[PDB]
């Protein structure tokens, strides 16, 4: 059912996560967190944090790791190896679908699961702000409160940067 | 490296650990752990070879490690308590966490393995920093979170820190190891004492930092990297090598120097709490150290080792490295016991 | 100011003081080749900076007044000890030649720090990029062992990289008959029994290996001994270089601070030139150690640091 | 004098950036000067996106109205005529 | 606790296993990193806006972009190492034994 | 001139010395202005 | 030295002595009930400032 | 008594424990497994997490 | 107080004296202090620079 | 803060974010205001052994 959204798109969240946690070549590894970076996007997505979400693609998806499979191109790998054609990253892939399909099993049948911790599963939708009315975007108040509120946020922040841009120099000088 | 930017770039480590010595947001903490690193790499890779990369690399991974564990545990805590105030945490599975990823920043045992080799691949000046500096902010934060920490897991950390960097020290020539396991024992001490009474540990980390600052210091002056290139000095700064001497017997904890008084105030603390065993214990084990400090005064300054006859040249040519401060450092290293008293200020 | 990172923000950048004639030259042969006229004229008439080859007295030269020290300070290394006794069992060959390195070692940071302090060129005669020949020499002919060799390179390894190469190499080819001959001439008792066996193996390796090598990253200049008479020539041709080689052309002011720093302290300039490699022939043993070392203290205004010396006239010790 | 032959170079040299670090110099000190600047905050003040609670009266409150329509309060007039 | 938090919680988890299980690319251990990470935000986000913590939704932006610096350092250093050895593989990293 | 070579402290730095006596000279005044205003204000508050 | 400065020198000392005793005793007994009742300025950990709440009409009414 | 006790019994097994604590491979690798055995035990034979 | 070195309402204790003999004691490891500054840089420990 | 240079100085550098109650852009409520702020008010000042 479509109330369960959140849940399904975080069971996908998790297996991309065994997709490259398991470490096949980082080309497919960077896939993996893709695809988990665009579910992950959808997760917020659907407790209203529209700005939040499109971050993700924006920041995290079009800038970082486009770095990241910028830089496996040149320094890492070029052609992959054959992807589950080694034994360990197929051990962990399977090893964690299973564990993840036994969570996923036992809390759709009783509406709650204790995997270590105590779970609930009668949906993410019972814990929703029931009364809203507001005629502007909460999430959005918040993000633009940056430059009134965190003056100090905006002052390490942008200092951090700037040395980020500094160091990175000195470290690839040689 | 241009002098301005390395100014600025130390300028940058400091101001990394103050924001998280003033911070009372979790947030603002991380975000101090995070500019310290960042400004931390480029002096461990400034001399640019191998092993200069093999440790900013080890460093990366694990300080990298060790903040992702910091955000998660502020995370839960977020979730248990909805606030971000910097002290006590909600949840003990954050507490577990928050302590595990300051361990791992400190360089304890059993997350103690990066310690030796990367201050072995760097510059003395920046093991300098790495030793004294650095502990700094992961120890102001354990200082605000004491309470919640799990006794039996912080004891457990102090005490494998104590046999690990008593033992690991014993098969050391290099001086920069020797340093890093001096360090992780150290780090020991700090903790055994914290739950107990915070004050005392930062009177062992005060005192920890300006004799370590007074070695790094006394190395650097003669250039000295390995046990026996420390030997020489005998035959080209012999008052190097007395004050070589005292510093060691003062980090040994021997009476009536400086070192003492930190183990000494340790061990009334723990006895005021009825714990006998863990403070004996951890004063026996601490003869371990107390060996090869005095190894290194064996060649160093109580037998004179065999030189070269190139070191005749040396003798016409000036000691013109700054030593700052070390007369200052040294005198406090070995001579500060009968002001004791004055831990007070620090209360 | 003195020279640091304060002086260097201040303004004081190598690139500031360099022009185009601000060289390192240094001249290179065999013994007896006529180097050192040459050398002379060059730095005359280029209005360089002469440094005479650097022997066993070089340091000496450069602190306290000036003067040589007795031998017990210099280890007792004797060239004239060494044609006498090439093989002598108190590892005179070695020790010497290990020393000379460290004099050469210290003359070239003194050219260096010179030219990058001034920016005026220096010529120099031989220097540690050439003195392998000697010890290649001496260990073709049995003189040194091959430990010895073996701790020469490690601390070649660990100084040289350090320092950048001259900007042009001139070097003067006389064919061993012609320096047998010239030796002989000399009417020096003891070099008079060096053999053209040691005399080939010291010009092996400058063709083998010192000139091919050099010529990957300097300008080499050859000359013969009617070709080097011609100073002018010689400096003709200098002066018509191209400089499109060698690490100097990727020197900028941020380098040369880095090298300023280094050549400029002497103890770092030294530092691996006594690495704690055991070996019988340089290695000293306590009690001499110690001795010598008390009695070097002894000398004149070497007690303590130059200017707070009462015994040569130092005043206001008590304000500095 | 020395200046004025500074801007001439640059201005035929690297015009691109006499014309960026000018705009950015314009940006830092016109909201200064401008006369147009403290309508900025009055404006953004005005807009009202939450409800106004309205007080309880205590019979002390001459300035605060009765009714929206009434002569008290903060008033607009200046905005509509802005 | 609701559903989310345990697969959110279990992606924490995942990629800090795989961070600690090494195998050899020096990549893709930075990939579980960045895995982390992205565990993070989302665990953050959602807490953030389920309780209308409003002031508190600049949070998740801060960490993205700190850890996105933080990962350039990364990538830094590995193509350092690479240009050393001429891989990424971590094995190569032994000389400080 | 007994050194080939001038030393880097063959004359005092005249600028330096006058800093550190200067130095010293405030920092023994600001004590003892502080000390005798310490007293004064010890006395002022246990009324002596 | 006459036996009577000893002597009362002596007490002197004492009394200093014996006071310091007893304040380290009651110092030991006033920690141990000041860290287990949390009641005194000893062993006093932060709690969150109320003066950081506002107290203003919200959005909404209800809170 | 004697064996247990000699000055030649105890500094062996100093120089024992600390070869055994020095001497590692320096990989990354290894050293971040035993990370996670460490947390591991700490959560389910020690319950450092409660 | 907070982030304080000496509040206000410790000016109501008499201050420490000028002959106070753990302030001598502070003093000596002072002149200790110019001793090794001498010795480590070779000049006359006694004499050199009694401005410093 | 281990030093509390933002009281000493009466700076606000981050206290404004640290908890959900506190002054929020245009007066937006948090989901549980009422409740921290009560637990907030009930715990100030007495320290966090007494207030447990
Ligand atoms: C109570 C507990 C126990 C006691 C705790 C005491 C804690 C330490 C107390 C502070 C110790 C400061 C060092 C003592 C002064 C020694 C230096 C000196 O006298 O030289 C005069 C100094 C320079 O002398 P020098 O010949 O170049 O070298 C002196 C030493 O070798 C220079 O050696 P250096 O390379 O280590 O220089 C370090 C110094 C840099 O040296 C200086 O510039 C002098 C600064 C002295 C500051 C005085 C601090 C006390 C006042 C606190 C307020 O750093 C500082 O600036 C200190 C701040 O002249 C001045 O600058 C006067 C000060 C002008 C401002
Ligand atoms: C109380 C402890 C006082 C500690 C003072 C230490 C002073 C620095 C050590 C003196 C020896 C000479 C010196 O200045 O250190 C050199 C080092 C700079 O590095 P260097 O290699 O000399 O040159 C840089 C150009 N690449 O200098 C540095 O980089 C500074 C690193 C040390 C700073 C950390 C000191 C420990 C933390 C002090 C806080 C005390 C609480
Ligand atoms: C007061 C309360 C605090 C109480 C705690 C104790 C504090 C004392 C520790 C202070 C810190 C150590 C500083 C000691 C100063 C040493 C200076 C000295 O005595 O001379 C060193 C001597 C001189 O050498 P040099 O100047 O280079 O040339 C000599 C030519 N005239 O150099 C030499 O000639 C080398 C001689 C060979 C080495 C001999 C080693 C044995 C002597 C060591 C004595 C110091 C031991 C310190 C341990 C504490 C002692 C109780
Ligand atoms: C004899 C032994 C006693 C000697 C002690 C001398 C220490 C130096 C004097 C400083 C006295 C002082 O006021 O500092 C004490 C301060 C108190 O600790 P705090 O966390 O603020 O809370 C205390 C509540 N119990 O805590 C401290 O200051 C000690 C912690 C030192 C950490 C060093 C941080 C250096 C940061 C400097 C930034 C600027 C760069 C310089
Ligand atoms: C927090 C709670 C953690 C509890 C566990 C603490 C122990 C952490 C281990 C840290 C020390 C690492 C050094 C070390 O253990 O040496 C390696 C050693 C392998 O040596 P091996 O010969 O195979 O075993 C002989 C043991 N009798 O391996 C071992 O012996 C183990
Ligand atoms: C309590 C004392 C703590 C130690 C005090 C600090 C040591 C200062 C003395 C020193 O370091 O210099 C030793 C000095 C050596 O003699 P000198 O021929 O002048 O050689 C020095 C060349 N610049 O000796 C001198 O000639 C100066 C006279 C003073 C020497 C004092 C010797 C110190 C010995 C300390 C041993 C430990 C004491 C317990
Ligand atoms: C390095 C591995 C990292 C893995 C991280 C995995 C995420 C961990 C999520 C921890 C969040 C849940 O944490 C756990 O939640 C339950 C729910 O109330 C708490 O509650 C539980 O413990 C206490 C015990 O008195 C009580 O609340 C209650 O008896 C019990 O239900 C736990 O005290 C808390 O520790
Ligand atoms: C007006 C205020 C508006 C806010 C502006 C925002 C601040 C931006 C700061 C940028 C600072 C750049 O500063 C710039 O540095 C370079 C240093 O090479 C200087 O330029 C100098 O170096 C270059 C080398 O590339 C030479 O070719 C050039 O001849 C020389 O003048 C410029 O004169 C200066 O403009
Ligand atoms: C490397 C760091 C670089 C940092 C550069 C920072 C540049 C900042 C430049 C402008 C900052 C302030 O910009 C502007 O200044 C004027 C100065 O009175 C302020 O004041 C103006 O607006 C207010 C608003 O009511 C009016 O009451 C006032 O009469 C008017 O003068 C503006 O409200 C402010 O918007
Ligand atoms: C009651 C508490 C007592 C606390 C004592 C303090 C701990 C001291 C730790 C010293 C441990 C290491 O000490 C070390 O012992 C071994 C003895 O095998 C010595 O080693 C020596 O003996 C062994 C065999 O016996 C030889 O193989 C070896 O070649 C030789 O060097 C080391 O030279 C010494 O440095
Ligand atoms: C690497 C560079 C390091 C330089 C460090 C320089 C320190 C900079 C200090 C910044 C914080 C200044 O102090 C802080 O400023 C902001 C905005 O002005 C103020 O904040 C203001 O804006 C909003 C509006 O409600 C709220 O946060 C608050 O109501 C209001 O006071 C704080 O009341 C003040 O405490
Ligand atoms: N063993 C050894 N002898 C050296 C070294 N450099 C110079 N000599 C000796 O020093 C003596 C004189 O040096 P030369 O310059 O080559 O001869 P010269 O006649 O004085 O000088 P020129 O004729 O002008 O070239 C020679 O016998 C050399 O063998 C060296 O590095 N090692
Ligand atoms: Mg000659």
């Amino acid at each position: 059912m479509m109330l369960y959204i959140v849940f399904i798109l975080s069971v996908i969240f998790v297996m991309g996560f065994v997709g490259f946690s398991s470490k096949p070549s980082p080309i497919y590894g960077g896939l993996g967190l893709i695809v988990s970076g665009g579910v992950g996007c959808g997760i917020v997505l659907n407790f209203g944090g529209s700005f939040l979400g499109l971050m993700v693609f924006l920041i995290y998806l079009g800038g970082m790791m486009v770095v990241f499979g910028y830089t496996t191109a040149m320094a890492t790998e070029q052609y992959p190896e054959i992807w589950l054609s080694n034994k360990a990253v197929l051990g962990a892939f399977v090893t964690g679908l299973l564990m993840e399909f036994f969570m996923v099993y036992y809390v759709l049948k009783d509406k709650e699961v204790e995997v270590v911790f105590e779970f609930n599963g009668l949906g993410d939708w019972v814990i929703y702000d029931t009364g809203d009315s507001g005629f502007f975007s909460e999430e959005a108040m918040g993000i633009a409160a940056l430059y009134s509120y965190g003056t100090w946020l905006v002052i390490v922040t942008g200092w951090s940067l700037l040395i980020g841009v500094v160091v990175i120099m000195e470290i690839t000088r040689g | 490296m241009n002098p301005i930017i390395f100014i600025i770039i130390l300028l940058t480590i400091m101001l990394g650990t103050i924001i998280v010595m003033i911070s009372s947001h979790w947030l603002l903490v991380w975000i101090g752990f995070e500019m310290n690193m960042l400004a931390i790499i480029p002096i461990m890779m400034k001399n640019h070879n191998p092993r200069a990369t093999e440790a900013s690399t080890k460093y990366f991974l694990t300080q990298s490690t060790a903040s992702m564990l910091l955000m998660m545990a502020v995370i839960i805590n977020l979730m248990f308590s909805g606030q971000w105030t910097v002290m006590k945490l909600f949840n003990p599975m954050a507490s577990m966490l928050m302590t595990m990823a300051l361990a791992m920043k400190l360089g304890m045992a059993p997350f103690h393995f990066w310690v030796p080799e990367v201050t072995q691949g760097i510059p003395l000046s920046s093991g300098l920093i790495l030793l004294t500096w650095q502990k700094l902010a992961p120890m102001s934060v354990l200082y605000q979170i004491f309470p919640s920490i799990n006794l039996n897991l912080i004891l457990t950390l102090s005490v494998l820190s104590i046999l690990i960097g008593g033992w690991g020290g014993l098969n050391q020539t290099q001086l920069r190891k020797i340093m890093a396991y001096s360090s992780i024992a150290h780090m020991g001490w700090m903790t055994a004492v914290l739950p107990y009474n915070p004050t005392m540990t930062l009177l062992n980390l005060i005192i920890y930092i300006i004799m370590t600052s007074t070695m790094f210091t006394m190395f650097m002056a003669n250039s000295t990297t390995t046990t026996l290139s420390l030997s020489h000095t005998w035959n080209k700064t012999p008052i190097m090598t007395v004050l070589i001497l005292a510093t060691l017997l003062s980090m040994g904890g021997l009476p009536p120097l400086s070192g003492f008084m930190p183990k000494w105030m340790i061990i009334q603390e723990m006895t005021k709490n009825n714990s006998i065993i863990l403070p004996t214990f951890m004063a026996i084990t601490a003869l371990l150290n107390l060996y090869f400090y005095m190894r290194l005064t064996y060649s160093t300054t109580l037998t004179m080792f065999p030189s070269t006859n190139n070191m005749k040249m040396k003798w016409q040519f000036p000691l013109m490295k700054k030593m700052t401060f070390l007369p200052t450092m040294v005198v406090l290293s070995t001579m500060m016991l009968p002001l004791t008293p004055m831990l007070s200020v620090l209360e | 100011l003195q020279y640091g990172p304060l002086a260097y923000i201040l303004g004081e950048k190598a690139t500031k003081k360099m022009t185009e004639k601000s060289k390192l030259i240094t001249v290179d042969g065999n013994i007896c080749s006529g180097k050192s006229k040459l050398a002379k004229e060059i730095a005359e008439k280029l209005g360089l900076k002469h440094f005479p080859e650097a022997g066993i007295h070089y340091v000496d030269s450069t602190t306290g007044d000036g003067k040589p020290l007795p031998v017990q300070f210099s280890g007792n290394c004797s060239l004239e000890k060494f044609y006498d006794d090439p093989k002598s069992n108190d590892g005179n060959s070695y020790r010497l030649q290990a020393w000379l390195y460290a004099s050469r070692l210290l003359q070239y940071a003194d050219a260096l720090e010179h030219l990058l302090s001034t920016g005026q060129g220096v010529v120099l005669e031989r220097s540690i990029y050439s003195d392998f020949v000697f010890l290649e020499a001496m260990y073709r002919q049995g003189f040194i062992r091959k430990q010895c060799v073996d701790h020469y390179n490690q601390v070649k390894k660990v100084t040289i990289c350090e320092y950048l190469p001259p900007h042009v190499v001139v070097y003067v080819d006389v064919p061993v008959p012609e320096v047998q001959s010239r030796i002989q001439k000399k009417g020096n008792p003891h070099e008079m029994k060096i053999t053209s066996a040691y005399l080939q193996d010291i010009e092996n390796a400058y063709k083998g290996t010192f000139l091919p090598e050099m010529s990957e990253k300097c300008e080499v200049l050859q000359y013969s001994a009617w070709e080097a008479q011609d100073a002018e020539k010689v400096v003709e041709d200098i002066e018509y270089l191209k400089y499109d080689k060698g690490p100097w052309l990727d020197q900028n002011d941020r380098k040369l601070h880095k090298l300023r720093m280094l050549v400029q302290d002497k103890l770092e300039v030294l530092n691996y030139t006594s690495i704690p490699v055991f070996l019988p022939e340089v290695t000293v043993g306590a009690h001499q150690s110690d001795q010598v070392f008390q009695e070097f203290t002894e000398l004149p205004g070497r007690k303590y640091r130059a200017g707070y010396n009462e015994d040569v006239g130092d005043k206001w010790i008590w304000l500095k | 004098e020395r200046v004025a032959a500074f801007l001439k170079n640059v201005w035929a040299k690297e015009p691109v950036l006499v014309a960026s670090f000018a705009i950015a110099g314009l940006a830092v000190i016109l909201p200064t000067l401008s006369p147009y600047t403290k309508y900025s905050l009055m404006i953004n003040r005005a807009t009202p996106y939450n409800y106004p609670v309205p007080l309880r009266d205590d019979g002390n409150m001459p300035d605060v109205p009765s009714h929206p329509q009434d002569p008290q309060g903060p008033s607009l007039e200046w905005l509509k005529r802005l | 606790m609701s559903m989310v938090y345990m697969n959110i919680m279990m992606a924490f988890t995942v990629s800090l296993v795989g961070l600690l299980m090494y195998r050899s690319h020096l990549m893709s251990s930075l990939l579980c990193l960045e895995g982390m990470m992205l565990s993070l935000f989302v665990m953050a986000a959602l807490t953030i806006l389920n309780s209308h913590f409003t002031l508190a939704s600049m949070m998740p932006i801060i960490l993205l972009v700190f850890a996105a610096c933080e990962a350039a350092l990364g990538l830094s250093l590995l193509v350092m190492v690479s240009n050393t050895y001429g891989t990424d593989y971590v094995q190569n990293l032994n000389l400080l034994q | 001139k007994f050194y080939i070579q001038e030393p880097p402290h063959g004359s005092p730095n005249w600028l330096k010395v006058g800093l550190t006596l200067g130095t010293s000279v405030f920092l023994w005044i600001y004590l003892i202005k502080q000390h005798n205003e310490d007293v004064l204000e010890y006395k002022r508050r246990n009324g002596l | 030295d006459g036996p009577e400065k000893n002597y009362e020198r002596t007490m002197a000392i004492l009394q200093i002595e014996a006071e310091k005793a007893e304040l380290r005793l009651k110092e030991l007994e006033v920690r141990r009930l000041m860290r287990a009742r949390g009641d005194g300025p000893w062993f006093h950990y932060p709690t969150i400032d109320k003066e950081l709440i506002d107290h203003s009409p919200k959005a909404t009414p209800d809170n | 008594w004697l064996e247990a006790i000699l000055p030649k019994t105890i500094s062996l097994a100093q120089m024992k424990a600390s070869t055994l604590v020095t001497n590692q491979k320096g990989l990354i690798k290894l050293y971040f497994l035993s990370f996670l055995i460490t947390i591991l035990i700490s959560m389910i034979l020690f319950n450092f997490h409660e | 107080a907070t982030f304080q070195f000496l509040p206000d309402e410790a000016r109501s204790l008499p201050p420490p004296k000028l002959t106070d003999p753990r302030l001598a004691f502070v003093g000596f490891l002072g002149y200790c202090s110019g001793l090794i500054d001498n010795a480590i840089r070779r000049r006359p420990v006694l004499l050199a620079g009694l401005h410093r | 803060p281990f030093f509390d240079v933002q009281k000493r100085l009466g700076v606000d550098l981050d206290r404004w974010m640290t908890i959900q109650s506190a002054e929020q852009p245009h007066k937006i409520p948090s989901r549980c205001h009422a409740f921290e702020k009560e637990w907030i008010e009930c715990a100030h000042g007495i320290g966090s052994i007494r207030a447990e």
